[PDB]
């Protein structure tokens, strides 16, 4: 079945107050496994899941060194972006990068990512062909041309195809117990008085992994009037939670049904009050 | 594994 | 450049039971820029040991973070999360509700 390795990296400039803060976080599927945070006295790349802890010093050394190279790159990029955009000096700005690989059942690279944002907006991104770049604007075009001259795409492609998938594979091995689990949601419906005419029904899905789920209300088996659907959220114990609420006329509660689709469900649930 | 950016912007 | 207002949910790890220890989460998402101040309060007083996850961001570039602390729900204790962010012309306080 499908899996992903992804890194999320951010530098924020703090002018007059020090060097930009630089953080990189690594995820395998929905699970965080590593970080580097420049805010430390002796910043090192660091484990963030139990199953990474037995990686030897050569792992953390190498990764540290690569994170620190990127730190310097991000400082240069912040300065350059500000120049290319004609922005007033001072001001805090952010540069972000998101990168990694997806695999299917396949263990051949299904998709690779190398994308960047300045101040929270697309700056440049490697397209799905892993050969060409989309520049978000006139500024990022300068960068694209420079990355074209250097042949950066092919270099990233070798990473995406080779080392990225190779290390995802190792990580799934190390974390196989946790990373490979399917926790199916426990769902129920709660009833809350609203007014002499109506009530709220809240459909919950609790304790599920991975995060992806579809949770919905129907009225007479047709889809579905306003519904409140909260953003999927961490329980903090490696499972997720979600609910969807609908305001219903008193005496027609039995008309409405909640539906939950999730990988760990043999058959999608239907709940009714 | 983390891979640093190859070339400057 | 464009500021994004944090969306906040305050909620317990397990369904809350009066008198039983539990974890209170304050999940703050979809904000920009990344500088944010997040406190959690019991009956209007700051809770001292509050853990924050590392900050990360979504596919859409927007930042998110989880604050969590221990709590014990009771009939009369109230809990809240208070967030300050430059997108907001004042701090936003969200009160924990049992029925979320």
């Amino acid at each position: 079945g499908p899996h992903s390795l992804r890194y999320f990296v951010t530098a924020v400039s703090r002018p007059g107050l020090g060097e930009p803060r630089f953080i990189a976080v690594g995820y395998v599927d929905d699970t965080q496994f590593v970080r580097f945070d420049s805010d430390a006295d002796n910043p090192r790349f660091e484990p963030r899941a139990p199953w990474m802890e037995q990686e030897g010093p050569e792992y953390w050394e190498e990764q540290t060194q690569r994170a620190k190279s990127d730190e310097q790159w991000f400082r240069v990029s912040l300065r350059t972006a500000q120049r290319y955009y004609n922005q007033s000096k001072g001001g805090s700005h952010t540069f972000q990068r998101m990168f990694g690989c997806d695999v299917g059942s396949d263990w051949r690279l299904l998709r690779g990512y190398q994308q960047f944002a300045y101040d929270g907006r697309d700056y440049i991104a490697l397209n799905e062909d892993l050969k060409t770049w989309t520049a978000a604007d006139t500024a990022a075009l300068i960068t694209r041309r420079k990355w074209e001259q250097a042949g950066d795409a092919e270099y990233y492609r070798a990473y995406l195809e080779g080392e990225c998938v190779e290390w995802l594979r190792r990580y799934l091995e190390l974390g196989n117990e946790t990373l490979l689990r399917t926790d199916s949601p426990k769902a129920h419906v709660t009833y809350h008085p609203r007014s002499q005419v109506d009530v709220t029904l809240r459909c919950w899905a609790l304790g599920f992994y991975p995060a992806d789920i579809t949770l919905t209300w129907q009225l007479n088996g047709e889809d579905l009037q306003d519904m409140e659907l909260v953003e999927t959220r961490p329980a903090g114990d490696g499972t997720f939670q979600k609910w969807a609420a609908v305001v219903v006329p008193l005496g027609k509660e039995q008309n409405y049904t909640c539906h939950v689709h999730h990988k760990g469900l043999p058959e999608p649930l239907t709940l009714r009050w | 594994k983390y891979r640093q950016v190859a070339s400057h912007v | 450049m464009i500021q994004k207002t944090p969306q906040i949910q305050v909620y317990s790890r397990h369904p809350p039971e009066n008198g039983k220890p539990n974890i209170l989460n304050c999940y703050v998402t979809q904000f920009h820029p990344p500088h944010i101040e997040i406190q959690m309060l019991k009956n209007g007083k700051k809770i001292p040991k509050v853990e924050m996850s590392d900050m990360s961001f979504s596919k859409d570039w927007s930042f998110y973070i989880l604050a969590h602390t221990e709590f014990t729900p009771t009939e009369t204790d109230t809990y809240a999360c208070r967030v300050k962010h430059d997108s907001m012309a004042e701090p936003k306080t969200v009160y924990w509700d049992r029925d979320m």
